[PDB]
Formats: C-alpha cells, structure tokens, sequence
C-alpha cells in the first residue's frame, strides 16, 4: 500500500492515517501498527500477570482461568 | 345651516372663521385637531427567526446497505456513505470491513428562543385614515372623532360633519414593510416561496407555532474519515442575524413629516400635510338675532409694537362705542393676522385690547367686531429671537411676505 | 410531556476539547449554548442531569453522570463540584434537568468542569461572546437611577419552560472488552449476573443471548465480532454521538427551562446638551464619554435624517428650517425646534440696505426679481 | 556528551521580577523561552534542575533548590509545588534537568513560581507569545475532522535530545558573613567545620587556607577582604550572573530535551463556494466565519496573482479568459476553470446580429476592419 | 519511416495525426503529453536560521591589567572596562575598591530548533525541460520520457523518438531563489561574506552543523552601571525572523502558465506553454500492406446541430458501402477541427458515428475514413453556457473564426 509518504502501510494494500500507529487499537486487518512501539502500561483498572498480559478486573476469579497460567483464579487473591 | 371650509392639516394649531346671515349676530367658529392617525390595511404572510439545525443520531447497518427516502420537514438534506467503521467509547460498534453503511442527515427548525425575538413581514397599501378634531361653536364645546373620506359622517349633539379628501395623499410606507419588537423597518423581504441562504427570509412560516415551515439553508454533508462516528457539515450563516447586523435605522426615526408611528395596528398618527376641506352644520339654538345683539358703531383701532414672529408678539388696542352692553365676537379677516381672543365683552364706551400674531412685515389687516369693519395698519420688526418651540400659525403668502415700501419702490 | 427523570438517563458525548487538549469522550459534553438574554444570562445544556439522584427523585445537591467503566451504571458526584468559565469564571444561577443557567463576562469559549478528584474533566466549545446593552447609552454597569425601558431576560426559577426536546430509544453500545481470544476461538464472556447479546458474522449471520461464557463457532479473530448487553431502557435525548435504535421514534418530551420574559430595566440618560441659537441653524454642544446615538431629522416632505454614535466630547451643526426638525439625543424624550426669521437689516431702512434682508430670506427669488 | 546527573549543580540567578515586582536573586531564574513549535508548546530553561533528588538519582517527584542561607548545601522540595503561567495558569507536560514543557495561553509573559511552601519566588520575563496556527483557515480550537497537513510539534518524551549546552567549573563565590568587626583589628571565620580561602590586600596581597578563627596582618576597614569556600566542585551552566574561573574549559555537554518532531495534524476546510457564471468571468459566494485567504492566479504568460483574507459573507468578482484561472479557497484543493466563447448574438442569420457577436470577442478586431 | 511532426505542450489533452506513405495502409497516430517537469542546475552556497546571542560568564580581575584575544567564533565582541564593583549574593565580590576591572564579552550561533526552518539560499542557472510522452499506433502503446534538447533521444524497447529544441525559452526562477519549509521563494540574498545588519543572510554557514559560522549583527557592549553584576547589550534585531514577517507570497501562487513547484530537486513541473517539435521514426513491422485494409465506396458525410466548445460537442455521421469486414482509421484532415477517435469497426453498409470539438462557427473541414476523402459543410450555434473545466483542444487560428455568412457578405 503506502498510497503517500504522510501515512502507513499494511500488507491488505490499506493506507491508513500515521495517527492510528500504537493506539491500542487494531486499525488493519494485518494488525501490523501495534507491533514496533513500547507499550504505555495497563489500565488503571487492569491487572498484570507475569507474562504482562493485561487482564480486566471484571475478569477475576469468576471461574474461567482467562490469563496464561491462571493466576487471576489462583486462591492466593480470590480464594474459593 | 350648512358652512364649508378648508382648515389646514396641523395638529395643535387651531384657526378662526366666522359663519353669518340675515338678522343674525355672527358667532365664531374655531376647528382645531387633537389627534389624526392614519392606519393602513396590512397583510402578514410568514414570520422568520434564527435557525437551529437539528441533527439526529446517525443509522449504521452493519454487513449490509440501505437507502433513504425524502421527507417534509424543512431544509431535508439526506446522504449515505459506503464503507465506514465506526467507534465510540466501547470499540468495535461493527462487525464488518468495508461493507456497512451509514447514513446522516440534517433538518432545520425554528429557535426556542426566537418566541420573542422573531420578525414579521407584512405588505402594506391603501391606507385610510381619520381624525379627531375640536369644534367649539357658540362657547358650546364639542369633540368628534369622523373618518376623512367625503362620505363617513359623524354626529354629536346635533353637530352633523363631513370632511374631504386630503389635497395630496401619502402613506409613509413603501409597499413591503417588516416589524421586529415593536418598530418597524423598511426593506424589500423575498417573497414567500423564493428562499436565498444568507439573505433576510431564510425561513419561511405562516405561524410561529406552525407544522410545515419551509427554508433552504444549503446543507451539504461532508463524508465522515474521523476514527469514531459524528457527521460532519457546513452550512451558510443565518438571514435573520445578518440582515439584524445591517438593519439600518428605523422607520421610527425616518419618516418624514414629523409622523410618530405606533407598533399595534401599524398606524402613523399625529404628523401634518395637506389641507383637509370640512362640512360643517349648525342648529339654531346656538344663533342669535339682531334684535338681541349689541349695535357697534365707529370703531378705531391702533398697534402699539407689531412683530412677526410665530407666538403672539403682536398687541392691538380697539377703541369702539356701542349702544347696549352685551358679549360681542371679534375676528381677523386677513389669511396671515389671526387673534388670541375669541368673544370679547362690549360696553357703552369701552376700549379693549387684544393680541394677534402676523407672518407678513406690514400689519394690514381688516378686523370687524359683530361687523362693522374697519382698516388697521403699521410696520413690523423682524424679531431678535430665531429660534423656538412653537410652530408658525400662519401660513406664508406672496403679495404679502414683501413689504409695502419695496413695492412702492418697484412700482 | 413529562416530567419524571426515573424514566430516562444521561449518555456519553465527544468533546471537541477536553481536559487535555485534545478531543476525548466525556461525560459532561455540552450540546447547544443560547446567548438570547440582556444582562447577559447564559442557557448551557450539557449532557449530564443536575439535581436528580441515581433514581431521579430530586435531590437539589446531586447531580447523574454516566460512567467510564464497563459494566456502566449511572453514579453520584456533589452539586458543589461543577465550575463553569469562558474567560473568567462564571456564576450559577440556576439548573434544572440537562439544563443550566450562567451569567459571567464576554470571552471566545464556554467551559464546564467537574472540579472533583476522581471524576474530573472539562469540556469546551467554540462560541462568541460580547457584552449586550439594552437601548443607546453603552454602559459597563447599569446606573442606579434611570429611565426604565423594555428588557427580555431569563428568569432564574427552573419552574418555567420555553421550548421542546425529544428523548428516543437509548441505542445498542458493544463493548470490545467482552470479547477474548484465549488460544484459535473467540469466547464471549458476559458480566457477573447480565445478559448480553451477540450479533455477528463468523461465517454466516447467527444470533443469540447468552449469561455465561460460550465459544462461537469457525470464528479464528477477535475483531471479527461483538456483544452488548439488553439492560438499557431508559431514555436519550437524540445527540449526534449516538446510535439509532431499530425504529427510533419520538418517545417522550421535556421541558427546556428558564424562559426568556418580558421585565423593565434601568438605562443611563446622558449629559443635556447646551443649545446656541444662530440664524437658520442649530450648534449642539455635545458631551458624552461612552457611545452616545444622536439622531435628527426635518419636518418637511423630505426627512434627511441623520444618525452618529459619538463618544468624544465635541459639537455639531444643523440647519434648521420653517418645518423645522428634531433630534433624539441619548435617552432622552425628543424635542423639537422651530426657526423664525432674523434676517439682518430691516425691512424698512431708509437706505437701499432692503435686499440685504431679502436675500437672507428666499435667497436666489430676490436676485432674479 | 554526558548525562551524568550527580556531579551538576544549580545556581542563583539575578532574576528582573520577583514576588515584591523588583530584581531579586531567585533560584528559579529562567535563562531562555522557545516557542518554535505549532502547537503552543513552550521549553522553558530555568537554574534549578527539576526531577532529581538531592545527590542526583533520579528521583521524579524532587527538584534541586539551591538555598539562600550562608553555609549554602543543595536541597529539594517536590514538584507539586512547581506552577507556570503566562496569562492564567498552564498546564505542564514533562520536566528534566534545567527545562520544562508547558502548553500555555497567549499572553505577554512568562511566569514561573513555587506556589506554597515556606519560601515564594516568582521569575516574569517579558515575552510575546501569541496564538499561531497551521496553513490556512485561521482557527481556534483543532477540529474533529479536517485536512491532515504536516505539523512541527514538540517531542513531549523526555529522552530526546534537541540540541547541545555547556557546562564549566563554578566560580569563586564569596560571602559578606564570613569577616568580622569587632574593633581596630579583622577576624575571619569559616563555618564549622569548613575551611574557607581567604584572599585580599592591606599592606600587599596575601592569601592562605584557614580552619578557625584566624587574624591578619594588619588594616582597619573589613570591608577590603573577601573570603569564599574552596571545597565545592559541581559544574554549574555557562549563566552571565556567574563569576568565571581561571580556566573556564567546557567540561561536560549534557542534552536539551524536547526535540521538535514532524508530525500530522488536523486543520479545517471551509464552505464551498457557489459558483455564479457570466461571459467570461465568475464570481465566488464565499462565506468563511474566521479569516480565510483566497488566492487566484490566470493561466496566461502575465500571472497576475492575488492573495486577500477575507472574514464575512461577501462576492469577490473575477475575470478569466481563453487562457483559464485557477483558485484556491482555504486548504481546499486548487480548482482550474476556462472560458470559452459564447457571446450574445449569432453569427449567422442576419448581418445586425454578426457585429454585436464579434464585438464582445475582440472588441477593438471589428472596429478597425 | 520518419514523420517530422509539431506537438502543442499542452499536459493532459492529445493531439491526432495521420502517417501515410506510398502503397502503404495509413496508419493512426497520437501524442499526448502526461508530465513536463524542467528543472534547473542548482549550486546551494549557504544555509541561514534565527541566530541565539549567548554571553559567557563575565571575567573579572581583581585590580590587574586584562586584555582580550582574538578568537574565530561568530561575531565576537570585546570590550574591557574600569572602576567597578559586582555584588553577587554574597556582597564585595573584590577587595580592591575602584581599581578592579572585567571585560565583557558575547557571541552568536545557532538556536538549538532552527534544524527545522532553517533557509537554503540557492542559485539557479540554465533549466533544461524533460518530458514524458505516451505515443500510441496502430492498437500498439508506449510509455516513453525524453529529453527536450534537439539531440539526445529517449529511445524506449522500439521506438526512437528525437525531441527538437522547444520554441519559447522562460523560466520562472530567477538568479537568486531561497528555499525553507518546502515553500519556494523568489529573493536576492547577500553574497557570501558581505552581511547586513538586519536583513536577510544575518548570520552565514556552509553546513548546519559547521562550527566556521561568520556573522554580523552589531552587537555592543554597554559600560555596567548597576549594583549587582550583569553585563548589558544592544543588538539588532534579528534579520530572518524580520523578512519571515513580510516575505510575501511564494512562488507556487505566482509563476505563470499554471506551474506547480515542487522542492526536493526544485522543480517546475506540469505547465505549458510553446511547441515541441518531435521526429518520430516508426518501425516498419507495425505497418501493413495497402491490399489488407478494407476498400469503400459511396461515402457521405453529415453534420448534426452542435455547438464549438472544448468539449466534444460536435457530432457526426457518415455513410458508406464496403465490400470486406476489417478496422480502418478515421482522421480530419483540418488544423482547427480535432476528431475524437481514430480506429473504427466497418461493416459491410453500415454507419459510423464521430465526435469532434471545432472552433470555428462552420465545420467545413474533411473527412478522411481509410483514405478516402469527403468534406461536409455546415452551421452552428455558439455554446450555452460559458465556463467550462476543461482546457481547449484547438486554437482560433484566426482564418476560420469568421463564417462564410460574414465572409460572402464583406467581399
Ligand atoms: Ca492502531
Ligand atoms: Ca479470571
């Protein structure tokens, strides 16, 4: 893609707005502007595993293990 | 007993005459005009104010299409666009690439605040008028109120009037007139049905309150490329503010004649031009015969300091000897002397003074008190004074406004 | 229409300038600004509700806001904490409903804010703001004595009403949050204890309502698609943020307090002029130091008016004719003036000086005679 | 180049206002203030490094002080305390070493202050700084929706250098607390603790390195000898209020942060003209609320160009020929129209309607043939 | 087979031509440009930003002699004084009353942002013109840019086509041009080495990064006069940021003939004016035998109502009997009448349709389809409306811009 030199290039042949670059947001259906930048942080209401992997708080301890191990169901936060 | 006149079209100046016949003591006749209005017949047609465009929500089909169909409410812009992803707080508001659709448009209607500051456009002609006028005959003061047209009476206490037409007619009005918080304006408004954007007129209804109102105000809805989902627009500025911007003055303090123009009826009342002719009648309880009157024989008069001016500036002292002793009417023949005092007493062998008002430099003027006729004459100075509160009495007239000496030298 | 706030709620808006300069959503977007009155007074309508509690039963120091967090509910914040400003701050003078009351100094913008410490933003928008005088005179501060004239201003009692809003069918709101992408499959997780609903198309057009989580079948990406919740029946006033719903009718109506009322005002009458008199004319010795209108016209068939706002302290020459003319200065009541002859040299002179006094008078009927 | 923190050290400066509107020493004098950037963004260098603990390590919430009393050591207070403005209060948007971003109103000045605390300093110098935009279409807050155009906006990271300053070794700094007068004789004292260098002449130049109370050779007066501390070592910036070394070599280069980025941003696009034809010509409906700049140019080997900023509602009429015109309108795209031959008349038919026809075409060909 | 050809510079629109040679099938040509860019030689010989006055700390000696050298920094000013007495802090910076003295002293540079306005000036000399053409014949199309000088060709795969020299010479830079931020300038800076306080090329440089900066902008010590210690100055204001104030309009919105300028290798591209003449040299293997075209007979041709204009307005039809199915050209043999398409499908008695765009008030030009000749007369009406996007494709030629109407009735 790359339709001018003022915005970014995705492999579907979308040129979209260099503003749309590591906002969170997946904007092309490559996914390819979230991949080269320093992620800010986890939301204030957001919990961080080990692996960084942000996780609701909505999402804890409600009997599904959502993280990659599981530590937002593990009893040492929300015991049984 | 039937009388006509032409008492001129000034109000608050009144003027005199006498009416006589046979075997009857003459009375005065004095016609002064209080109030004169002059109301035309309008025609509203609509009423316009500020808009305020009322955008509703977008639609969005997700995965799918759809079209829109025109309307009735005013200024109905529609447009669809292809190929939108909308977002808002909660991401992902569709589950389609290139595929939905949404759809924008914009109406116009009338201001909520704009109850109270709209304007109405009328359209004017044919103004009619009438007048109210003092008529005092015999010390038997009478008010009337009688339209102007040579037709319309008007009656009280036996006194039957008809007055004519007016020597010029006019209306202070142009044919399109426009009234916004009671005063109104002067401007060629676009008709009802050729609406422009920018321009007085924008909005057009027949009532403030009403269901169809009509506008045109160029919407154009631009397409949306922002992340999250608003419909953009531009739009022309609004007539009524505009226009407000450049209203110019008032007709309140530009039409001519001195008319000072009320707001309710649209009326124009008490300014002067023209001269309205009159019809008037009078019974017989009010007339005396000459076997009641005083007789009045070798009248003299002579003028102390005459000045010409539009107060009473003037003194005149009649000198007289009568018969019997009684009340007898004194007047001013000449169109530029007229005289304060109406009815004087009258005595064996009195001398009353009086006062008069001349617009010409040379004082010569016929009076007659209950007839008997007489010459009177002197110079008269210019007056220092130049300026004042008080509007002239007496009209200007040529073979007159020259003086005497001036014409014995050209003669 | 009604009255009853139970039945409705606020809704999130998209500031065009935020707390931090740059365009954001908020809960405090202001839709319309009506700057209509004469001492000032401003009507904000923003997108919040002042004076109703989480239940709408009218508790004049509480005031609704919709939420940030996912699962949304409408939440409480003091009265005390709403600051309005456009160039200085503002004053409140009133609030009803979605509506508030303001009255501060001319300025180019027109901000609300949540001054709190969890809750805090501002919104702004663009608009234009002048000082407005009622009648001639401009004034800063009306005058403690004056001649009363015809005012238009709000009155401060929320109990009036002056105009109509419409509150349609709160439209659908999905939430990405919802949604998860464990290992291949998208699950749908629903919040603890509400029912949500998914309408997508893996594959082909399926929908359901589901309380538990579930995995969607041939799904393979997140994105592909969503889920919201059907809890929402309250009413939302038809703001150009939001979605549409299904049929989106007119669903009920509010009144849109504060109206604009006729009431009497004070206004400055200027310094009376000193009037000269000179043959056929008029010198106004004028003196003002705030702009003054001062008007004339004649009397005759003609009117050639004049009109000037003057600020300085200077003097003006009319002609005065017979008809004579009028002048409207400031406040005043009109007055007006008639000329009279004082042409120098008598009429009578014993020389040939006669001319000279009709040439003053009928200026060019004298020579040609 | 360095970064280095722990071995620099702030410095008083001889500040042109102050709380009390005279020249003080403060240590929050401010050197320089930039305003290059398109987005109302300010750099700010002032002489007390903000974001650093006392030795130095880096700690984000403590400022260097520099303290005014004898015996001067180097402490901290927190950043809280730290507060700009220019016209009202402005918002800070990052801080490290001597500088510090803002984002500020237009105004006149530059205000930086410590707002409570036990000391209050303020530091105005007199700058203009006003409202700038970006291309054309002069506006006041950035729109929702716009053309993107390149911008030229400030790096608000911290880590990014935007330049290049120097460092030297700090000056003899002496002290009027450190002599005495107590009789026809002068004592000099250090502190506790501290051995100070004292230098001066009565008789002929001598010096030395004392530790306590110490006398002198002889004189009377105090007020010719000066005594400064010798033990201090930490580099202070290249500031004109500075007494200079001996040697004064650039020691360490540390980075000036805040480097201008290009970047895009949103700009607005007006209302497009409607375009009324009349032989050869058009005429433009323009309608802008805010200054907008048209600009038109024919197409012929004579330009002729034209460039106004106009405000209103207004009609600009123009001519355009064979050759063509082209116009742009804001930061719309250049639109190009030409004129073709069509005047009122026939050239057919009868001879009368042939010369009205070749008279609007080439209206001085005709008259000579 | 050579064909020595004149092709208008005018981008965007083609021009026709007919390439015939002896027992051969003619063969359809057009030339269209769609990009002429000419850029000039430039030679940068300074760069220029905002300078940043920066004054070391000032050096003072406590009554002892002090002297300055002479370094090679931007504009260093010296400048030693007598009889002071500095107060820091801490009070009575010397001992030595009204003996000790400092010396002042100030240079320039550049200011840590101006990397990203800084000003190039440049000098342009010599603009040759490069274009790229696209030639299409005989369904055969190619992409090919040459230069315009009379001598060099830019030969694609087959083609060789050699661009003569252009008839008109201008070029809207002039000797001296400056350039910052992408906008393109028209000014006279100062030659390198002689400055002027306040004005532009206030401070010189070769490299933005060079350390051998020259300058001169009259900065002048002052002779220090206050209590506490600082060294005053007066410099002059600064000269870029002055003609930054009131550089005027660029040059993208005021060089003639509609170029657009771009930057980065400066240059003019996409205008017209003038003709480029060409020598184009077929190759014979896109030729065909004259005994493989279709042969007709019985050809009319007749002309329905148009209008002259730059579009195709003009229609026409045409008759024709032909013996074997195939593709024959179609070209007017007229220089104010430009036909619309060049190959066509004949049938065996058929009817063609064509367009054209005519300038003159009667089309009586020819006709020419696969060889044979015809002319078709007739008459019409100026266009309706008058403003059009699109540029003329012919010209008024001067000759036929009358009608034979008014041509019969003056002779
Ligand atoms: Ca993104
Ligand atoms: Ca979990």
């Amino acid at each position: 893609a790359k339709c001018e030199p003022s915005q970014f290039q995705c492999t579907n042949g979308r040129c979209i707005t260099l503003l749309w670059k590591c906002d969170g947001d997946e904007d092309c259906v490559d996914g390819s502007d979230e991949k080269n930048c320093v992620k800010k942080t986890c939301a204030e209401s957001d919990f961080v595993c080990n692996n960084g992997q942000c996780v609701p708080s909505r999402w804890k301890c409600d009997g599904d293990p959502d993280c990659e191990d599981g530590s937002d169901e593990s009893p040492e936060q929300c015991h049984m | 007993f039937e009388h006509a006149t032409t008492v001129p079209n000034v109000p608050g100046i009144p003027y005199k005459a006498l009416v006589e016949r046979a075997g009857y003591a003459p009375l005065n006749l004095e016609i002064t005009v209080v109030s004169s209005e002059l109301t035309p017949s309008t025609n509203k047609e609509y009423v316009t104010c500020k808009f305020h465009t009322v955008i509703p929500s977008p639609q969005v089909k997700c995965c799918g299409s759809l079209e829109c169909k025109a309307s009735s409410k005013a200024d109905y812009t529609c447009r669809v666009f292809g190929g939108v992803y909308p977002f808002m707080w909660g991401g992902a508001q569709c589950f389609c690439d290139s595929e939905n659709t949404q759809l924008s448009e914009a109406y116009v209607e009338f201001a909520p605040d704009c109850t109270i500051d709209h304007a109405v456009a009328l359209k004017v002609h044919t103004a009619a008028l009438k007048v109210g006028l003092r008529i005092v005959y015999g010390n038997t003061t009478a008010h009337l109120d009688t339209f102007v047209n040579g037709v319309t009476p008007g009656s009280s206490r036996d006194l039957k009037v008809i007055a004519g037409p007016i020597s010029a007619a006019f209306s202070p009005f142009d044919h399109k007139v426009v009234i916004r918080k009671g005063l109104v304006y002067n401007y060629d408004f676009p008709e009802y049905g050729a609406m422009k954007p920018g321009a007085f007129g924008d909005i057009q209804a027949s009532s403030l309150d009403a269901t169809d109102i009509v506008a045109r105000t160029d919407i154009r809805l631009l397409k949306p490329s922002v992340k999250n989902i608003h419909v953009p627009y531009t739009q022309a500025v609004s007539g009524y503010e505009m226009w407000k911007n450049n209203s110019g003055r008032p007709l309140q303090e530009t039409a001519p004649f001195g008319c000072k123009i009320e707001v309710e009826p649209l009326r124009a009342s008490n300014c002067a031009y023209g001269h309205i002719p009159i019809s008037i009648d009078i019974p017989d309880a009010a007339f005396v015969r000459s076997s009641e009157s005083p007789t009045i024989l070798e009248v003299s008069c002579t003028v102390a300091d005459c000045i010409y001016s539009a107060d009473f500036g003037g003194s005149l002292t009649l000198q007289y000897k009568a018969d019997r002793e009684g009340h007898c009417p004194v007047h001013s023949h000449s169109t530029t002397a007229v005289l304060k005092e109406a009815t004087t007493h009258v005595t064996a062998t009195g001398s009353i003074t009086l006062h008069f008002s001349t617009s010409s430099p040379q004082a010569n003027f016929i009076v007659s008190l209950c007839g008997k006729k007489t010459t009177c004459n002197a110079e008269c100075k210019p007056p220092a004074d130049h300026i004042i509160g008080e509007p002239h009495k007496v009209d200007q007239e040529f073979q007159a406004a020259v003086s005497k000496t001036s014409w014995n030298w050209l003669l | 229409i009604t009255d009853d706030f139970t039945l409705t709620s606020p809704y999130l808006g998209f500031c065009p300038y935020c707390r931090h300069s740059a365009p954001c959503f908020s809960p405090i977007k202001i839709e319309n600004v009506w700057d209509e009155s004469d001492d000032g007074s401003i009507r904000i309508q923003v997108s919040a509700q002042f004076g109703y509690n989480q239940a709408g039963t009218a508790d004049v120091t509480k005031f609704r806001y919709m939420s940030y967090d996912h699962d949304h509910d409408i939440k409480e914040d003091s009265m005390e904490k709403i600051a309005i400003s456009t160039s200085g701050p503002c004053r409140r003078l009133g609030h009803k409903g979605y509506f508030l009351l303001a009255q501060c100094p001319p300025g180019d913008s027109v901000t609300v804010s949540i001054t709190s410490g969890a809750s805090e933003n501002s919104c702004t928008v663009e608009k234009k703001i002048r000082r407005k005088f009622v009648g001639r005179e401009e004034y800063l501060f009306p005058p403690v004595q004056g001649k009363l004239v015809k005012c238009h201003v709000y009155d401060r009692l929320k109990e009036t009403s002056a105009g109509y809003i419409t509150m349609h069918r709160p439209g659908p709101h999905a939430y990405k949050s919802y949604l998860k992408e464990a290992s291949g499959e998208v699950y749908i997780k629903p919040p603890s204890g509400k029912n949500v609903t998914y309408e997508c198309k893996c594959g082909d057009y399926s929908t359901g309502i589901v309380s538990t989580q579930t995995k969607m079948n041939g799904c393979t990406k997140a994105r592909q698609c969503i889920a919201y919740k059907l809890d929402q029946t309250k009413w939302v006033f038809n703001s150009p943020d939001l979605i549409r719903h299904t049929d989106h009718s007119v669903q009920g109506k509010l009144h849109i307090p504060f109206r604009l009322t006729p009431t009497v005002c004070p206004v400055p009458l200027a310094h009376t002029p000193t009037v000269t008199k000179w043959f056929k004319g008029i010198t106004l010795h004028l003196t003002a130091t705030r702009p003054t209108l001062l008007t004339t016209r004649k009397l005759g068939l003609r009117a050639d008016a004049t009109a000037e706002w003057i600020t300085g302290t200077t003097s003006r020459n009319f002609s005065v004719g017979r008809e004579g003319l009028e002048y409207v200065w400031g406040n005043h009541e009109p007055v007006r003036v008639w000329a009279q002859e004082s042409a120098p040299g008598d009429p009578h002179g014993w020389p040939h000086e006669i001319i000279i006094h009709y040439y003053h008078r009928h200026p060019v009927y004298t020579v040609i005679v």
